[PDB]
């Protein structure tokens, strides 16, 4: 079954923009220190999101 | 004044739901097109073989015209 993992990680190479733009990290992306989020998002991702889904 | 990033008035609606389009042919008629493609190339079959048994007879009494 090999194309349906490409499909879909075409979308997970999308979702690692948005957390590297959240963050900045690929993957790994420490970003929830214990009381609270820290660093919040940037102004102009909600949309970005809404497209996505 | 305050500049965070909200939803802009509440956003529009998202889909979820699932979608199959279900096409579909009514199967039955499905094999009635398959017998009939199947009838089809039998008649033209049958025509062609008897023509071609025609002519292989023509074959047989030229090479027993010839033979002596």
């Amino acid at each position: 079954a090999m194309t349906p993992f490409f499909w879909m990680f075409e979308e997970r190479e999308k979702m690692f923009e948005f957390y590297e733009r959240v963050s900045g990290a690929r993957m790994h992306a420490a970003y929830v220190r214990p009381g609270g989020v820290h660093q919040d998002l940037p102004l102009g991702l909600m949309d970005d999101i809404y497209e996505f889904s | 004044v305050k500049q965070d990033m909200p939803p802009v008035g509440g956003y529009g609606p998202i889909d979820y739901k699932r979608n199959l389009p279900r096409r579909g042919l009514s199967g039955y008629s499905m094999f009635a097109v398959g017998i009939g493609a199947l009838l089809f190339g039998y008649w033209s079959m049958m025509r062609w073989n008897r023509e071609r048994r025609r002519l292989q007879i023509e074959d047989f009494e030229a090479r027993i015209a010839l033979m002596p």
